[PDB]
């Protein structure tokens, strides 16, 4: 099992690796603003009631 | 006094609680060295190969 | 399989950046019409006058012109995304084979499909026919970000099981 | 023998590779369903509306889509592994001799 | 016992810090208005004692 | 002595490094919030004795 | 408070202990480059057989 | 006697998870009775009424509801800890032979 | 094999099935045990001939 062509240990450590950069990014812009539903990606029902409680 | 009470209610929906918050941006930068440090070591395994002549 | 995944990640990453734009335009056209809720309800003093009424329409008529202007400005380089060419949802192909397709549907979002254009605030009917459209064109856009939303976060999930 | 069990080792690590793939893909239906869980949760308020649990409907319609995706596509180069092909068990031999079979058996999910 | 995935002991200081946030808010519109029962929240006995005593 | 497959060394030092951070841990929760009996670890006669003295 | 105790009790189930881990990663490293030594110190034993006059 | 000790360690960590959710679940059934021995003391005032008792009784009803609640909702992923399933207590092995049990009760409440 | 060796029905349901099928495990490493030492010896042996007729 000793083989130079594929390294698959490097692809299972490339998408953790991916995963917590991602993780962080989200991270940072709640912060910089203070807004937990930034976009659409987060609560779907969430926005459009805060929608009707800024009216 | 109904103008509070909705303040209230919206911002416990769109608004982050900074205890929540920061201690998960805490949280994913050990994971970013620790993954960073586990890839870099990993990318040298094939070096093995060429312990045993070539 | 391996290289067929490969270019069908990058097909899903741009599905994800198209559906990201149109929702960041949507925002901002929800801010505008809020504000045209209030001119409304300001717009209902007792102690105005005929040349108030008129000023308080002057700011209403150019925030309607930016929400069309917005609609025919958001654009994927070249492609404009709110004037109805996604009003039938196009295909991206995230798998290595046939059939393996994901749908993005954006309706045509500006003036006259949110039944804007024409708002007076002179009678009493007036004043009271321009709330109810304003509500309505809240709740619809609300809808299309809700089902925007979904698909980007169902297109996530394709991602972290093709890698 | 020695040329027999050589054989029957690459055979087996065939094996171990199906088994592997179906394993995975189950672990993305695991998430997505937990998901459903929560929004299922969150359609009990007192406080929605007949136009809120629409759109919390809308979530759960595409969530489901998925899980119909991943069945239908997880495969080993071109066999299907999860649309009950291995709903009875196949077999893969691993020894010398006639007999010596291993036998794998994946549900439709 | 060293884990990076959960941190147990976060979860209980975060607790304990929005017990005393509460706690100084409620204090602070007592001492602005200068009543005890601003709300229902506290006696609910008292409240309907007072109304007929303010009759 | 110079063995490769058991590491004892290692077995004690990470016994003495798991009770080092078990006992940091325990301090912060009682800073915290200020109470020594948080939970039954402690004086299990003082918190009995606590309860009727709170009544 | 019942919601920090079940995560004690699940990650005790699913997660690592670097010390643990770590020792093993160490551990494993140098039985590699003992075994390449040994590998390929005997892929010469049959060298041997020269020295008998081919 | 090594790998049977460190399934024996496991065996015991589960155990004091446990007994750690049920303790936590009780501190909260003791604030709630705390709170109805002062509304018991404060409904023997001479300067109530029969309206005025009627209030108070209803304060203490869904209080005492609340006690039921915890009751009956209390559990370990699935198990419920606090509705008798632990009155005869469970057994825990921590050890690597037959007899190194311990044994964890936990009265109804 | 597995019906030699006293296993093939093992439940873990009850609290007696557990104590049952506990004592047949520790039984089955001993009988392994024993079998291994008496091939042992009898390659011990068979070494010992060998250097003998040489």
């Amino acid at each position: 099992a000793i083989t130079v062509n594929t390294n698959v240990t490097s692809m299972k450590a490339q998408k953790n690796l991916n995963t917590s950069n991602s993780g962080l990014s989200t991270s940072m812009e709640r912060l910089s603003s203070g807004l937990r539903i930034n976009s659409a990606k987060d609560d779907a029902a969430g926005l459009a009631i805060s929608n009707r409680l800024n009216s | 006094n109904t103008q509070a009470n909705v303040a209230d209610a919206k911002s416990r929906i769109v608004d982050v609680d900074f205890a929540k918050e920061t201690s998960a941006m805490t949280k994913y930068q050990v994971l970013q060295q620790t993954g960073s440090a586990m890839l870099a070591q990993a990318n040298q395994l094939p070096q093995v190969a060429l312990s045993l002549l070539g | 399989q391996v290289r067929g995944l490969e270019v069908g990640m990058r097909n899903a990453n741009d599905a994800i950046s198209i559906a990201q734009i149109a929702e960041g335009a949507m925002q901002e056209q929800t801010n505008m019409l809020q504000r045209m809720r209030d001119l409304t309800i300001q717009s209902e003093n007792g102690a105005n006058s005929t040349a108030d009424l008129v000023s308080i329409k002057a700011e209403m008529d150019q925030l309607a012109t930016e929400i069309d202007s917005i609609g025919n400005s958001t654009a994927f380089g070249n492609t404009k995304l709110l004037t109805g060419t996604f009003s039938a949802g196009k295909v991206f192909q995230v798998g290595h084979q046939e059939g393996e397709d994901i749908k993005v549907t954006v309706k045509a979002s500006n003036k006259t499909s949110l039944s804007v254009g024409a708002l007076n605030n002179a009678t009493s009917a007036n004043r009271a026919s321009s709330l109810a459209k304003i509500d309505a064109a809240i709740k619809t856009i609300d809808s299309q970000r809700a089902d925007l939303g979904a698909v980007q976060n169902r297109l996530a999930h394709n991602i972290s099981n093709s890698a």
